[PDB]
């Protein structure tokens, strides 16, 4: 199949629900509550697995490990713990200062956590302890500074409240690549949040203009420090002008879906080809919140006051499993059938 | 001589020169209207088209068979497969023969004197096989069941192509 | 290669019912057809309890992840919830019109299958107990179901051999296993990646499956399986070995790459219905019918 | 319990579809229209309009799950058209079987099969006391085999006909005789 | 000083976009006509076009001929629920009727 179509139900049961994020697999999804409740559903037979009424504050951030046991804690007091699968427990604890908006795990180790204060330059800590490594800016003037790594964990792309990029190494700071993007005519605006693919290098930038454009993670190697590269794809809207709240990625890199702050929608693009062709809808008067896509399946959650809505593909039931020598057909299917009218190799049982 | 107007497969692409029979997707069989009683009555069947994947089984049937048997349903309707040279007899199948070639001219008969027979396989002269043998007394038009829409002739002259040699037989300027 | 009987664990006042380990492996408790199921060990016969308190017969028992908690398929169309630890009769499902002869779990084990006797295999809960969905599947009654080994597929054996393979998500057919004979198919299970299920049909020949194709691959000659649910079994401890029941005293244990008769284990006084083994250590439950109410572990 | 080595193990179908339920001029097909118009919505009708389910008169019926007005189609009766002699071979590979024969006629030269290849017409029972009956027309010579009603026909009610053994409809003037 | 691709193929569609933006502003419907109206609404009236000429064309397949008449038209607007409750007030030239006997008039 392809992207979705129909509504297919919901999961009205927990209280007030607020974000949500995905695994490596797809099979777990944790929800950060308005008061601490961290629940977790089941996929394939749909029941709750485990409510972690952790603080009692309530949380904006979450992120899942590389092993599938990890999480981490964003409350309303700054605290951020390490928690486990299994157990379920509160590992850290200490106060940053007061705005923590977003963080981010390394890839390829679970040592390094990327944590991203307001009006502060974003700081990378390690989970052995409170040691935490200074990240400079090349503005340092508003301190509105987003941050993120990339797919495979080479570099660590930095955007500032200005409108300028920076490419840092994850340990010593190596200013590798830069770029200015001509926004518009005069004013150069900030970036919101950046993601990042599975599949390749493509990403996007979600500005504050209401544009989306799409690089790639090679061409600005290719064009170094203080280049100009020009959009891969652009993306906008026009008609209702259309503000925006998340966005993120399809299966292998397909296409793009992102979703709206205005209307309660959703909407995908083509990367390939690079035109609208599916326009959501559902409930007339919601706020959306939270979108998240589903790595190897067609589904997409979405968080509108509580209700996450699971939209995935309508299947239809036939014939031809019952008996499955017996083809329904549609018309007349004439024909003749026949024209003549009448080893040992151990395969293993166990191989898991 | 010519073929029949009402004693025929109706669906068949039937040909104007009205002397080649072309056929369609499945075993729908023509039998032609002018066969034999008694005696003798040899012809030739000049093949003008023959593509390949094709399964032409000749030979002879009865006005109590179907219009759509295939050739080589019964005891009265004889088979010469194709590929394998198989016989489906009584729906008896055992692999009797070799193939045969493209562009010959083909054409079989049957000895009756008023029964001892000659059921044999007859191609140029040259055998393929004996048949069968000993059939009753009966009505034996033609019978053609092709799988491709084949064009293939006729013929009736008494000067053959590729006749049997020392045959036989009466000319069809008598009954046809 | 060389099990050897270590203990005898008689005491059964009726037909034992059916063996099952313990799904960590370290119990063996054995029940009865007496509306009585007993707490016995697996290594010298450790006795704890007697669960009391049904009102009709018993056909399957079950375990849980940490082998405690108890459920039984009782044969009152109910299925009472129990428990090792502390022996209280949880819950009792009701919404069967029929006999109710086998229940299983999902690895995630709050979910329970139930094919039962009104032949519509209903799909019911742990932690609240309530029939999700219905797979109308057959026209004859359940003699065995399974998961797979993930939790995602369920397989359908039942009196008119037809092998179906049942969704989850939405619950609907997606192939059906056919055969020239009707015998009755009395316990199949899967296999270790899912792609293989040995056949227990009642035609005195057994047949493995080839999932994703179609078709049967290793039989087996020379063995008595006829009469009842003969239940079938692995063994990757010592060889691979196939362990399953027998009606003629003994119990079969053959490989699959020999395909022989090489070696043959013997002693019961009934025919031998439930055949199990221990995850770990070579440990074959055997227990066979009404006449012999006897359990012998031959042990390697 | 594990003492019951117990009969009716057979089933000798391969249509197990019998569940535990069995429950029992605004459009074009009932125009004046031309025949093609409504031969284009027969499809778009006969998709939901009815339902198959356990009948007692032999085992599944057809209970419609629309009020159909008298006059208009509802269903088309197709399959593999096969030709008249290979009628006789699936006789006999059908009684070696042990399945019973499904084959309706266009005409008598060639039949059309309905148990290798169909849809869910099958399951119109004979009865001396029908509602319903059968024409054939001419979609560009591609004949077809649809059904028509008779009378107006609720929600719940078998649909027969005529196929011209005792039978299993009690008619009030029966002939219990199908040939 | 290029060549210069229109605007009816540089957004995909058949109806011409000059022509409506001069009908929008030749008319006085009101000041200041906007950057894409005209598209968006050269769009919606291929949409309308394109819907109604599939069923005209169909019926006119289906009575056996190759041109087509106007009872072709009143067939395709009188059947579909839609266009019956659009199309409200309008006599199509040479149109006719639609069949309806009622129940009681007939034996
Ligand atoms: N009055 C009657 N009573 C019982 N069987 C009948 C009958 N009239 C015809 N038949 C036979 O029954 C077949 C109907 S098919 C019956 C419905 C479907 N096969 C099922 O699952 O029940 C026909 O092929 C016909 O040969
Ligand atoms: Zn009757």
């Amino acid at each position: 199949q392809n992207y979705p179509e129909e509504a297919d139900g919901t999961l009205d049961c927990i209280s007030m629900a607020l974000t949500c994020t995905f695994n490596r697999w797809g099979t777990l999804l944790a929800v950060g509550c308005n008061d601490g409740r961290i629940v977790i559903w089941d996929f394939l037979t749909r029941g709750i697995a485990k409510i972690i009424s952790a603080h009692i504050h309530p949380v904006c951030s979450l992120c899942w490990s590389r092993d599938g046991h990890k999480l981490v804690s964003a409350s309303t007091d700054n605290i951020v713990s390490q928690w486990d699968v299994l157990s379920g427990d509160c590992d850290q604890r200490f106060r940053f200062p007061s705005p923590i908006l977003k963080v981010q795990y390394h890839p390829r180790d679970q040592n390094k956590v990327l944590v991203c204060p307001m009006k502060s330059a974003p700081v990378m800590l390690t989970l052995s302890d409170s040691k935490h490594v200074v990240l400079p800016v090349d503005d340092d003037s508003d301190l509105n500074v987003v941050a993120s790594f990339d797919r495979r964990g080479e570099y660590i792309y930095t955007g500032n409240a200005k409108g300028k990029i920076l490419v840092l190494k994850t340990d010593s700071q190596d200013l590798v690549a830069s770029f200015r993007v001509t926004t518009g005519t005069s004013n150069t605006t900030a970036i919101k949040s950046i993601e990042f693919a599975r599949k390749g290098s493509c990403f996007l930038i979600n500005t504050a203009d209401r544009i989306i454009r799409v690089y790639d993670g090679r061409e600005i190697l290719t064009c170094g420090r203080d280049g100009e590269p020009e959009p891969m794809q652009k993306l906008q809207d026009l008609v209702n002008r259309t503000p925006w709240k998340k966005c993120c990625f399809s299966g292998d890199g397909e296409y793009i879906v992102a979703g709206s702050a205005r209307q309660h929608a959703l909407y995908i693009w083509e990367k390939s080809i690079g035109n609208l062709v599916k326009i959501l809808h559902g409930t007339r008067g919601e706020l959306l919140l939270d979108v998240a896509w589903h790595p190897v399946r067609p589904i997409i959650a979405s968080i509108s006051s509580g209700v996450v809505s699971i939209w995935a593909q309508n299947q239809v039931e036939n014939w031809s499993a019952f008996a499955p020598d017996f083809k329904e057909l549609d018309e007349n299917v004439e024909y003749e059938e026949r024209e003549s009218e009448f080893e040992d190799e151990e395969v293993d049982v166990t191989s898991v | 001589v010519l073929l029949a107007l009402h004693d025929r497969a109706p669906q068949l692409k039937i040909s104007d020169d009205r002397l080649t029979v072309v056929g369609e997707k499945g075993y729908s069989m023509v039998r032609a209207s002018h066969g034999v009683r008694k005696g003798a009555w040899y012809f030739e069947i000049t093949v003008d088209e023959m593509p390949p994947d094709t399964a032409a089984r000749l030979g002879w049937s009865q006005p109590l068979g179907n219009l759509q048997a295939p050739l080589g349903y019964d005891k009265f309707s004889y088979s010469w497969r194709s590929k394998k040279g198989t016989k489906f007899h009584q729906s008896i199948g055992k692999h009797y023969s070799s193939g045969y070639g493209q562009g010959d001219v083909l054409g079989f008969y049957i000895n009756l004197p008023e029964p001892h027979s000659e059921i044999i396989f007859y191609k140029n002269g040259v055998n393929q096989g004996v048949a069968y043998k000993d059939i009753f007394e009966g009505v034996y038009f033609p019978a053609i069941s092709l799988y491709k829409s084949c064009t293939v002739s006729i013929n009736f002259g008494p000067c053959f192509k590729y006749p049997p040699k020392d045959l036989t037989y009466r000319p069809m300027s008598d009954m046809g | 290669p060389n099990y050897a009987l270590k203990f005898t664990l008689a005491g059964h006042t009726k037909a034992v019912s059916s063996v099952k380990f313990s799904p960590n492996g370290e119990w063996l408790a054995s029940s009865s057809a007496d509306k009585l199921i007993k707490i016995w060990g697996a290594y010298d016969g450790k006795f704890e309890k007697t669960i009391s308190g049904h009102k009709l017969g018993i056909s399957d028992v079950a375990w849980s992840s940490d082998s405690n908690l108890l459920v039984s398929a009782s044969d009152d169309k109910t299925l009472k919830i129990w428990d090792v630890s502390s022996g209280k009769c949880l819950k009792t499902l009701k919404g069967h019109s029929n006999y109710v002869f086998c229940c299983n779990f999902n690895p995630q084990s709050n979910l329970i299958v139930s094919g039962s006797f009104d032949e519509s295999v209903r799909i019911w809960d742990v932690k609240t107990g309530k029939c999700l969905k219905t797979l109308p599947a057959h026209s004859d009654p359940v003699s065995a179901v399974h998961f797979n080994r993930d939790g995602s597929l369920i397989v359908s054996s039942s009196y008119d051999g037809l092998c179906r393979i049942w969704d989850t998500a939405s619950g609907q057919c997606l192939k059906t296993l056919i055969d020239d004979d009707n015998p009755p198919v009395s316990f199949v299970k899967f296999s270790p990646n899912g792609k293989y299920i040995l056949a227990a049909t009642l035609d005195n020949t057994l047949k493995l499956w080839d999932y994703s194709k179609g078709k049967c691959l290793k039989t087996y000659t020379g063995h008595k399986n006829e009469k009842y649910c003969i239940f079938a079994n692995f063994s990757v401890t010592g060889g691979k070995w196939i362990v399953s029941g027998s009606e003629d005293n003994l119990v079969y244990i053959w490989n699959l790459q020999t395909k022989e008769i090489v070696q043959k284990l013997q002693g019961h006084t009934d025919v031998v219905i439930s055949t199990a083994c221990h995850p770990t250590e070579n440990i074959i439950a055997s227990a066979a019918l009404e006449n012999d109410k006897t359990i012998k572990l031959w042990k390697s | 319990a594990r003492a019951e080595v117990h009969l009716r193990k057979s089933a000798f179908d391969m249509f197990n579809f019998l569940a535990s339920k069995h429950r029992q001029a605004r459009r074009a097909t009932s125009m004046d229209l031309p025949m093609p118009m409504r031969f284009r919505h027969l499809k778009k009708t006969s998709k939901e309009a009815v339902g198959v389910y356990r009948s007692p008169i032999h085992g599944r019926g057809l209970f419609c799950k629309r009020n159909i007005d008298a006059g208009e189609m509802v269903i088309e009766y197709a399959g593999n058209v096969i030709r008249s002699i290979q009628t006789d071979k699936r006789e006999k590979y059908y009684d070696s079987k042990g399945i019973g024969c499904y084959m309706f006629r266009i005409d008598d030269s060639e039949v059309v099969d309905a148990t290798m290849h169909g849809n869910a017409a099958r399951f119109i029972n004979h009865s001396c006391e029908p509602n319903c009956y059968s024409r054939v027309i001419n979609i560009d010579g591609q004949k077809h085999i649809v059904i028509f009603a008779m009378r107006k026909i609720y929600r719940g009610e078998e649909l027969t006909y005529d196929y011209k053994l005792p039978c299993n409809c009690g008619a009030k003037k029966c002939r219990k005789f199908l040939n | 000083r290029a060549k210069a691709k229109t605007r009816s193929s540089r957004a995909g569609l058949q109806f011409p976009v000059g022509r409506v933006h001069r009908l929008l502003r030749k008319g006085n419907y009101a000041e200041r006509v906007g950057a894409g109206a005209p598209v968006y609404l050269a769009a919606v009236l291929e949409y309308l076009t394109a819907e109604i000429l599939e069923l005209a064309g169909n019926a006119a397949r289906d009575n056996k001929k190759t041109r087509i008449i106007p009872r072709h038209l009143q067939l395709a607007v009188r059947n579909d629920e839609e266009l019956n409750k659009l199309l409200g007030r309008v006599t199509i030239a040479q149109g006719g009727v639609l069949p309806n006997i009622q129940s009681v008039l007939l034996p």
